[PDB]
C-alpha cells in the first residue's frame, strides 16, 4: 500500500516544458516507471528505471529523481500529449507494483476553434419503431468546454436529456454529444426543437421542425 | 496479448479471464480511479498478488497453449473495471555503500563474494554488510483491455438507426452522416465504418447511460457532399456481450 502522490492536474503551454511529479509515502527503495493513458487506447509505457526511455518514446520525454520524488518532464509540449500519466514502483522483492494517483495533463495555447453543430431529428425508422431521439453532435472545438441546452418552441427542456463530456477527436480537437429522448406524440406536439451550444462567448443554435424534412 | 472472457459477470460470481499470446501480469482500472496492479507469474510458475486482493485472486499459466489465466472470486461492483494483460520486466539491483565493494569486485569468489566489504583485498576477512536491494519493475507491453461489467442486469443488444444528412444539414463541400446505437447493455460497443476502410473524419462518441439502465452512443463521419448521391456508407456496430454485429447503410435524405 505504498502511496505515490501526483498532482491531479498539471498544465503547460504548447512548445514549452512541463513536469509531472511523483512523491513517495516516506528510503526510496524502488525505481519509478511512467505510463501514458489516452482514452480509447491501451496504456503506453514511457519511462522505466527512473530515467530510461522505452521503445518509440520521443526524446522530449525525460525522467529524473531527487530522493523519493520522481519527475516526468516533457520538454517540447505537443497537443497529442494531453493525457493521463501514471507513475509506478515496486517497493520490495514482491512481484507487485503500486501506481501513482495519476495526473491529467492540459496543453494550453492550442488554437481556439468554434464548434460545429449537427442536429439530427428522429429517423423515420426510429419513429416507425415508436421512438424519437434528437441527436445533437458538437465537433471541432477548443477548448473542450461547452454547455448544451435544448429548447421546444423556444421553451427550455430539461427532461429526457443526456449529454457526454467533451473528449478529444483524432485531430486533437474536442467533440461532445447530447440526446433528447421523446415519444412520437411529444415529437409532433411542438413546431420546432433547438439545440443550443455555448462556447467561449458564442452560442450556435440548430433547429429542426417535425413539419419540415431535415 | 489478447484479453478474452465475459464482459458481464453477476455479483458474487467468480470472474475468469484469459490472455492468449505467441513474465505476464494483470492490471486493471475502475472508472475514475488509478491503475491497480493485480498479479503476475513468470516461467518458473512463481506467483505474486496485490496484497489487498490475494485472498480472491488466482492466476495460472499454460506454457503449452501460451495462455495466462486470471480468477477473481466473489466479485462485487467494486471489480467493475478494464482489465489489462501486460508483460513485465523485473530485475533486482544490488549496490554497496559508497566506498564499500563487492567481494567479486575485490577479486574474491569464495563464499560471501556477493556481499559488500569495507576492507578490499586487505585481509578480506573484514567487516561484511549485505548489499542494498533496489527493485525495478515496469510493464513492457499492454493489452488492449477487456471491459468487465459487474451487475445483475441482463445483456441487451443494440438497436441501430441512421443519422442521415439532408439538404440543409450540409456544410458546403462537406456533410455529416452517422449512426445512433440505442439501448444496449453492457458496454462496450465498437463502431467502424465500411468495415474499417473508412477511418478519416470518423468520431465515435462515448456512451450515455439512460434512466432505463441502458446505454446509447453515436458515431459520425464527415464526408464530401458531392459524393453522397452515389457513395455507400455503412456503420459496423459490434456488441460482443450479446455476440451481435449490425451493419447499417446510411443513405442521405431525399430532401
Amino acid at each position: 500500500q505504498a502511496v505515490l502522490n501526483q498532482p491531479s492536474s498539471v498544465s503547460g503551454s504548447l512548445g514549452q516544458r512541463v513536469s509531472i511529479t511523483c512523491s513517495g509515502s516516506s528510503v526510496g527503495n524502488g525505481y519509478v516507471s511512467w505510463y501514458q493513458l489516452i482514452p480509447g487506447s491501451a496504456p503506453r509505457t514511457l519511462i522505466y528505471g527512473d530515467t530510461s526511455r522505452a521503445s518509440g518514446v520521443p526524446d522530449r520525454f525525460s525522467g529524473s529523481r531527487s530522493g523519493n520524488t520522481a519527475t516526468l518532464t516533457i520538454s517540447s509540449l505537443q497537443a497529442e500529449d494531453e493525457a493521463d500519466y501514471f507513475c509506478a514502483s515496486a517497493e520490495d522483492s514482491s512481484s507487485n507494483a503500486v501506481f501513482g494517483s495519476g495526473t491529467t495533463l492540459t496543453v494550453l495555447g492550442q488554437p481556439k476553434a468554434a464548434p460545429s453543430v449537427t442536429l439530427f431529428p428522429p429517423s423515420s425508422e426510429e419513429l416507425q419503431a415508436n421512438k424519437a431521439t434528437l441527436v445533437c453532435l458538437i465537433s471541432d472545438f477548443y477548448p473542450g468546454a461547452v454547455t448544451v441546452a435544448w429548447k421546444a418552441d423556444s421553451s427550455p427542456v430539461k427532461a429526457g436529456v443526456e449529454t457526454t463530456t467533451p473528449s478529444k477527436q483524432s485531430n486533437n480537437k474536442y467533440a461532445a454529444s447530447s440526446y433528447l429522448s421523446l415519444t412520437p406524440e411529444q415529437w409532433k406536439s411542438h413546431r420546432s426543437y433547438s439545440c443550443q451550444v455555448t462556447h467561449e462567448g458564442s452560442t450556435v443554435e440548430k433547429t429542426v421542425a417535425p413539419t419540415e424534412c431535415s | 496479448l489478447r484479453e478474452s472472457g465475459p464482459s458481464l459477470v453477476k455479483p458474487s460470481q467468480t470472474l475468469s479471464l484469459t490472455c492468449t499470446t505467441s513474465t505476464v501480469g494483470w492490471v486493471r482500472q475502475a472508472p475514475g480511479k488509478a491503475l491497480e496492479w493485480l498479479g503476475s507469474i513468470d516461467t518458473s510458475g512463481t506467483t505474486g498478488y496485490n496484497p489487498g486482493l490475494k485472498s480472491r485472486l488466482s492466476i495460472t499459466r499454460d506454457d503449452s497453449k501460451s495462455q495466462v489465466s486470471l480468477s477473481l472470486s466473489s466479485v462485487t461492483t467494486a471489480d467493475l473495471a478494464t482489465y489489462y494483460c501486460t508483460t513485465v520486466r523485473q530485475q533486482v539491483h544490488k549496490t554497496c555503500p559508497q566506498g564499500w565493494r563487492f567481494g567479486w569486485d575485490c577479486g574474491f569468489h569464495g563464499y560471501g563474494s556477493d556481499d559488500c566489504y569495507e576492507d578490499c583485498i586487505d585481509i578480506l576477512s573484514s567487516q561484511t554488510l549485505s548489499a542494498e536491494d533496489t527493485y525495478e519493475l515496469h510493464v513492457d507491453a499492454w493489452g488492449q483491455g477487456l471491459l468487465v461489467t459487474v451487475s445483475s442486469a441482463s445483456t441487451k443488444g443494440p438497436s441501430v438507426f441512421p443519422l442521415a444528412p439532408s439538404s440543409k444539414s450540409t456544410s458546403g463541400g462537406t456533410a455529416a452522416l452517422g449512426c445512433l446505437v440505442k439501448d444496449y447493455f453492457p458496454e462496450p460497443v465498437t463502431v467502424s465504418w465500411n468495415s474499417g476502410a473508412l477511418t478519416s473524419g470518423v468520431h465515435t462518441f462515448p456512451a450515455v447511460l439512460q434512466s432505463s439502465g441502458l446505454y446509447s452512443l453515436s458515431s459520425v463521419v464527415t464526408v464530401p457532399s458531392s459524393s453522397l448521391g452515389t457513395q455507400t456508407y455503412i456503420c459496423n456496430v459490434n456488441h460482443k456481450p450479446s455476440n451481435t454485429k449490425v451493419d447499417k447503410k446510411v443513405e442521405p435524405k431525399s430532401c
